[PDB]
């Protein structure tokens, strides 16, 4: 009984369809060059675009320069920048760094 | 203070106890929803999430999607959208507003369906005749111009203009479209809209049962077992008396 | 202190100031010729009058 | 009672206020409804609770997320109906317990009655609040009516009324007032059901035979707890097979329609179980007149035990008065469709028929009965 | 007391019994317990059924008293005048 | 007990479990404080209750309600303040009584004490969700901090977070899920109240002496009944006092910000009387290591039985051990205002210099010394 | 990384403890709210309800009431109204939407003012000086156009351009406007507006005190009283020994 | 057992007391008690007090040190290079 049954009860707490519709298939957006703004939320804004969904940050990463193809962005952009940036922490100084960007 | 008529009992796919439902005729019943319905009634409540239960591939109905909604999009980007994107999305109301809703309708306000099967008494078939019924006014009667004289309706006199003929339409498959069948092939669908589990739900139906079949006569007995000994009393009264 | 308080309790629970601003915002009433209807806003019923 | 894992916390010494309660031998399964009853309190608990925590009032957009629950949450559909479609089969569950009442008569125990007593009238008016819940039409007026009912007391009544609504209205206050209190509500009963309990530990147990049974007597334990345990999920079968294959049977009420404060309904009845008391309302035709006739009606109940009249006990040995107690029992399921029914004068009179009927049958020919059998019986 | 030792006085009664795996739990459940149903169905159905039979009549007794009352209105009255 | 108002319902024998509840003589006000907490808990339920009919939590709407609520509610601001200023009062109610506790080290009792630890710990947890319900931005941060702290578990962590969220943020189930349980949680606290007094009327009180008193008892009806009645009221006057004149003196928590799930403050630090706690997040640069070393750093008290090695009980008889004692208390009083600042180095050594400080204080020193008084006093 | 500065606490008409706000300065600070704030910043709070404890006659607010609102009222019998009609109702704000206020005010979002105070840290006196202060940036220093150098900002730069100076407007009464006055008369209006029961909810505390006085000596002697038997104890200890 | 009865065995003490109205609930209050305020309030303050003054030096002391350490960046570097 209990296995499927207590089941019911708990998964209701678990997820629901409705946000289950998140996790980026759009993503798609946008900016020139600088902008940066580039946010938005949505908790997460595959992307798709392409591919991509690894992340760069939160809010419209979207990519380190898309691998050098569209990015919104693709760094440089505005104060500070795109990755590397800094921009890291209000706003400085680590940026995206780590080493490559990516 | 008219005699309130009640549809005839009808066989379904659905009717029997196990009896599912087809989703043939579904995918059909919505192209009527599709073509018809999205006149004036509206159905608020289900996103496009429908799809493999309906049958509808994942691309299929999600291509089947983008093309219904499409609105606006740019105010100083606040926005809602056009082409909805994913499935959330729910249908375009073919108006925005009883006011818009009633007086485009003149004086009448069209409700909408999503559960209305679960309001209206007596299930599907009360629609079905009420699709099915339209008869010639009795000599002694008149009506509201809009209102169309069936007993099916409560004061038996509606302002909907039948809009079931044999062939209003062609179906996806290609059937033949007939008033009852393009009628009939409908009923089934707002009967799952109510109830989309229903199909799923009835599952635990026989699920349980054969569990339950289980346990009652092994609980019947235990209890005998203990009580085997209570009823198995004996008393004697052996008085030095 | 126990009418103080017992009653501030009460008084609360009774009536929304806001609510009670709601009552028969409705004045008007001419607006309207003999036998020809204006509108007003009730209760929160429709009156044609 | 050495190294007995009852002492060793004082707590389970508690605890042996079970185990060792002693326990009559003859006992038909009609004394298992007073556990039975608690079965429904607890599993219900958790329904509406997890059901609460998707669900919302806000008078505008509350029964919308009603829609979302049975649809999108996860299992949402099952959940809804089994908080709901406990309910009347506890109400079911409750008049039996009431039922082995007097059929045996055993409110011979004098408070623990009043006891008894409290602790329903309480739990209708819960459900009552519950049902204002879904925020259909059906609620909205049936809502509507009976505080506009409440009214007509010659001096104080208006107030009291607008004082309840909060405003001239049904809305926002009157509804998310009570969603506490048909939320809030419910524990203080369970609060108070062990207090029912206690008294009748003063006691011990009554019998079918109106007899003393003390000459024997059962270690609990072992035994009635197994005749629990299949009394117990007989009804879960019921309460689950209602709920899957034909959910709105007892679904009776049809309104999902969103409340429209303007139209009104075609027909307006309570649900099932309220019907009797509320038919009873119509009877009279003064106003005024029904509510002290409904609402006095099952007071009643209160004032049985003052005319217990006889020299034995349990109503079984007393075959005459037992077809006035099953000829009341017909005349309350009468009362269900009668009430069942619009007000037409072939019902109205019918109904106005069994009303005075229905006191008759208690108040005068119950207490007249047992006398003359006494003499008769040459008591 | 202590529940069960204070309850009573008792005097020279005796009682037999085994314990359950001695016996089963079907002893003749079928053959012994079938003739039982009528002695007690018999016993209240005298006391008992009568009272709703009269009900069930008043049910589609008015019901059939109702109906007419509307149903027809060219009954009493018929269309002419 | 002849014709005694006791007995006569049973219920009131049990009602003899205080009248006539032996007492001892020397009593300090510190020992108002358990029937002292008791009060509190009774004066917020209607509190929260009666502001909780005019509320509403939906994610969009909610805050905005309260706004209605102190302002066009009748009295709707004195309300709000009040469920709200009990509570930090009620907490330094609590730390009191476990402050008795210690000093006289009355811990000798045994469950007893671990009944007063879970007691506590739900309590702290219950306001937390409490303090989401104003939807203020350091709520919602605040809320969201401590989930994601949880994440770090090795290997399941990752859905229990979005599975107590459920979802990926922390929008209405998070939310509403809560208005649940910050409502329904305490009320089974007040039921887990009585179990904790029970074990205490096992063997009555403890003393200030250590000494056993039992020579000398008192009555509690006529006397403490009274010290309670002035040492009970004496709590309001504070409690409306600070209300009134400066409510937001300790309403230090400054947001009516509504919340924005992008924007973040320019500070974020729980509420007054987490912080030491919270202080001892930043501690350990681990951040599984701070895990283990906050919620442990509590638990240490249900470890304290454990460590009274002395031969006489109450502190108030070995005067080392008091030095300790305060050399503790101070020591919590300073993590506060460590924890009351950001994170800057010549605090964060300070802040990480009394951590370890903090266990060597009560894990070594107390019952190291005891041992030697033995010794010194010839034991 | 800014020093930040405190404001000098200044002395008030409602600072202390039974000090209570006085109107004429409130109705006065009103217009500039009616004047200045309705620029960007709104209250969305506060109904026109006011009337009398701002001192505004029934009438007059009503009447100035009038004027304040808002659109339309004519979308198929749908919509609000014209000129408020009663009290309840609320400011228009100036603008629609973040979006629509953000970038009229260009990446500012102009905060609501409703309850501001209790949210800053600092009482009125963190805005007066606010007000009052705009220094003369300093060698070594630049900043955004818009921003505006004052150290009371955080960070220092703030894109409100400062609106206060002498005669900024006139007053209701017709006193003369000064950029301290016009500033300083406003700043006992907000401190009104989080807690309209503040002149009210006072008169409690000088009810309790006197009633407070009360009881405790009561009680105080009452206490005692029992206990005056218990500490006139007396001891004897006469062993047969 | 009852509660009173059972507690122990006591031998030869004597007690002595008056009602409540023999006497008054301030019998010299103020003169006799204001002496003991210190006995009491010197008893602990030797054993109690020292603890938190050192905290109170912490206090000013590392806000103190924080404070430099950070206000004045033209310190340790002045804006020299
Ligand atoms: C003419 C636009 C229109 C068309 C096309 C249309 N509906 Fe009708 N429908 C209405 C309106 C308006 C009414 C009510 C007329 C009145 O109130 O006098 C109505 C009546 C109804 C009713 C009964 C009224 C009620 O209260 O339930 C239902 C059910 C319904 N429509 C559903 C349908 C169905 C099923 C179809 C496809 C056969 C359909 N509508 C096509 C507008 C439409
Ligand atoms: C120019 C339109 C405008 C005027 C006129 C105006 N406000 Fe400003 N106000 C703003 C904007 C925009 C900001 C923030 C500028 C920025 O973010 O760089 C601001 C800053 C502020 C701030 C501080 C920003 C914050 O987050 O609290 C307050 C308070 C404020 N205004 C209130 C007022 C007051 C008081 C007045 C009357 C002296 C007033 N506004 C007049 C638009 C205005
Ligand atoms: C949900 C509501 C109730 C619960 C949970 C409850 C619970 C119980 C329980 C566990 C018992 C012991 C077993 C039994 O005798 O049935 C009991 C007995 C009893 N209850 Fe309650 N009861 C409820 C309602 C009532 C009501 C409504 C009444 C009277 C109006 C009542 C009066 C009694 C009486 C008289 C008995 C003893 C009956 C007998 O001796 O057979 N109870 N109840
Ligand atoms: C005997 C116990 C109870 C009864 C008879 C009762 C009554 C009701 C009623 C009449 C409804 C509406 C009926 C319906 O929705 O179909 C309902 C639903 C609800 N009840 Fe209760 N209540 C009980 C206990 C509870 C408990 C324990 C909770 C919460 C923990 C609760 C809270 C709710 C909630 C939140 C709903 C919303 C679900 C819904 O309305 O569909 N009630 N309950
Ligand atoms: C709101 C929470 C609590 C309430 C309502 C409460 C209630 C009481 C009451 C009425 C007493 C009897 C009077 C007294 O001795 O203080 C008491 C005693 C006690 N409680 Fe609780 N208590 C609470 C919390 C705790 C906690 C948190 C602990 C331990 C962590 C605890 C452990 C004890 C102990 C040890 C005693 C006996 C102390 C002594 O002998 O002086 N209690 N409590
Ligand atoms: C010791 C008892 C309780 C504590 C410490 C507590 C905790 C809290 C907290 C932390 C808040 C928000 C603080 C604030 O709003 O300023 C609050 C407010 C609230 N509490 Fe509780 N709770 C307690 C008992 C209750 C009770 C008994 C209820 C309801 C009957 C309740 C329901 C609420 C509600 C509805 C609010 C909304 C008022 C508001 O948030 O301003 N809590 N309580
Ligand atoms: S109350 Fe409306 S008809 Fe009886």
């Amino acid at each position: 009984a209990a296995k499927n049954v207590v089941s019911q009860f708990v998964s209701s707490m678990s997820a629901s369809a409705d946000v289950l519709a998140m996790s980026k298939i759009e993503i798609k957006l946008s900016d020139i060059p600088e902008g940066k703004n580039m946010a938005f939320k949505w908790r997460g804004k595959d992307q798709e675009a392409a591919v991509e969904v690894s992340q760069l940050r939160d809010p419209q990463h979207d990519l380190e320069r898309v691998k050098k193809p569209e990015w919104v962005i693709l760094i440089g952009v505005c104060t500070h920048l795109g990755c590397v940036p800094i921009a890291n922490a209000g706003d400085f100084g680590g940026y995206y760094c780590p080493c490559h960007g990516s | 203070s008219d005699l309130e008529l009640h549809p005839p009992s009808y066989p379904w796919s659905h009717r029997g106890l196990l009896s599912s439902l087809d989703h043939t005729s579904i995918r059909r019943g919505f192209q009527v929803y599709k073509q018809v319905c999205s006149s004036c009634h509206s159905m608020d409540y289900v996103a496009y999430r429908h799809l493999v239960g309906v049958c509808y591939t994942e691309d299929e109905a999600k291509a089947l999607a983008e093309e219904v909604e499409v609105q606006d999009g740019p105010n100083e980007d606040g926005e809602m959208f056009m082409r909805p994107g994913k499935l959330s999305d729910y249908f375009p109301k073919p108006y925005p507003n009883p006011e818009a809703a009633r007086a485009a309708n003149n004086g009448a306000l069209p409700p909408d369906l999503s559960y209305i099967v679960r309001a209206r008494h007596g299930g599907e078939d009360y629609v079905f005749s009420l699709l099915t019924g339209y008869c010639e006014p009795p000599t002694g009667v008149s009506l509201r111009e809009g209102l169309y004289f069936n007993p099916y309706f409560p004061g038996q006199a509606i302002g909907m203009a039948p809009p079931i003929y044999n062939e209003v339409l062609e179906f996806d498959d290609g059937t033949p479209a007939t008033m009852s069948q393009v009628a009939k092939d409908v009923c089934t669908f707002l009967r799952w809209a109510a109830e989309p589990e229903h199909d799923h739900r009835k599952r635990m139906g026989l699920k349980m049962l054969l569990m339950m079949g289980l346990l009652l006569p092994l609980v019947y007995a235990m209890k005998r077992h203990k009580w085997s000994v209570l009823k198995s009393r004996k008393l004697a009264y052996r008085p030095p008396k | 202190a126990a009418k103080n308080v017992v009653s501030q309790f009460v008084s609360s629970m009774s009536a929304s100031a806001d609510v009670l601003a709601m009552s028969k915002i409705e004045i008007k009433l001419s607006d309207i010729p003999e036998g020809k209807n204006m509108a007003f806003k009730w209760r929160g019923k429709p009156l044609f009058v | 009672m050495t190294n007995i894992r009852k002492s060793h916390p004082l707590m389970k010494i508690v605890n042996n206020a079970f185990i060792d309660l002693p326990a009559p031998s003859n006992i038909s399964s009609w004394w298992n409804f007073g556990s039975l009853l608690g079965i429904c309190l607890i599993l219900q608990i958790l329904t509406g609770l997890f059901l609460a925590m998707h669900y919302t009032s806000d008078t505008t957009t509350a029964f919308s997320s009603v829609t979302h629950i049975c649809r999108d949450v996860n299992y949402g559909w099952i959940i809804r109906y089994m908080h709901a479609n406990g309910a009347s089969m506890f109400f079911i569950c409750l008049y039996m317990h009431v039922g082995r009442g007097l059929y045996y008569g055993s409110y011979t125990f004098l408070e623990t009655w009043n006891i008894g007593v409290i602790l329903l009238l309480t739990v209708m008016a819960t459900a009552f609040m519950g049902y204002v819940l879904p925020w259909g039409q059906m609620s909205f007026w049936g809502a509507t009516v009976i505080t506009n009912l409440l009214s007509a007391i010659p001096y104080i009544g208006t107030n009291l009324v607008e004082w309840i609504w909060g405003g001239f209205s049904v809305d926002k206050a009157t509804l998310t007032r009570f969603f506490a209190f048909h939320f809030i509500l419910p524990f203080i009963i369970m609060a108070i059901a062990m207090v029912h309990l206690l008294f009748l530990h003063e006691t011990g147990s009554n019998n079918p035979t109106g007899i003393s049974s003390d000459v024997d007597k059962i270690p609990f334990h072992p035994y009635y707890t197994i005749k629990d345990i299949l009394g117990a999920l007989l009804l879960i079968l019921a309460l689950m097979l209602l709920v899957l294959f034909a959910p709105d049977l007892l679904g009776d009420p049809d309104n999902y329609t969103p409340a429209n404060p303007l139209n009104t309904p075609p027909h307006i009845k309570p649900e099932w179980y309220f019907l009797f008391a509320y038919a009873i309302l119509r009877s009279i035709p003064n106003k005024l007149g029904g509510v002290l006739a409904l609402a006095f009606s099952i007071l009643i109940l209160a004032l049985i035990p003052l005319l217990h009249t006889s020299k034995q006990r349990s109503m079984m040995f007393r075959p005459l008065s037992q077809c006035l107690f099953w000829a009341l029992v017909a005349d309350l399921l009468t009362l269900t469709w009668i009430g069942g029914q619009p007000v037409e004068h072939p019902y109205i009179t019918i109904g106005q028929l069994a009303s005075v009927l229905y006191f008759l049958l208690i108040l005068v020919l119950m207490p007249t009965a047992g006398t003359i059998e006494n003499k008769l019986l040459k008591w | 007391g202590r529940q069960f030792g204070h309850l009573t006085r008792v005097r020279h009664v005796i009682t037999y019994s085994l314990s359950p795996f001695e016996q089963r739990a079907f002893p003749h459940y079928f053959s012994k317990g079938i003739p039982n149903v009528l002695r007690r169905t018999r016993a209240c159905i005298l006391r008992v059924a009568p009272p709703f039979v009269a009900f069930y009549l008043v049910y589609t007794w008015g019901t059939q008293e109702f109906e007419k009352s509307k149903r027809k209105n060219p009954a009493a009255y018929e269309n002419d005048r």
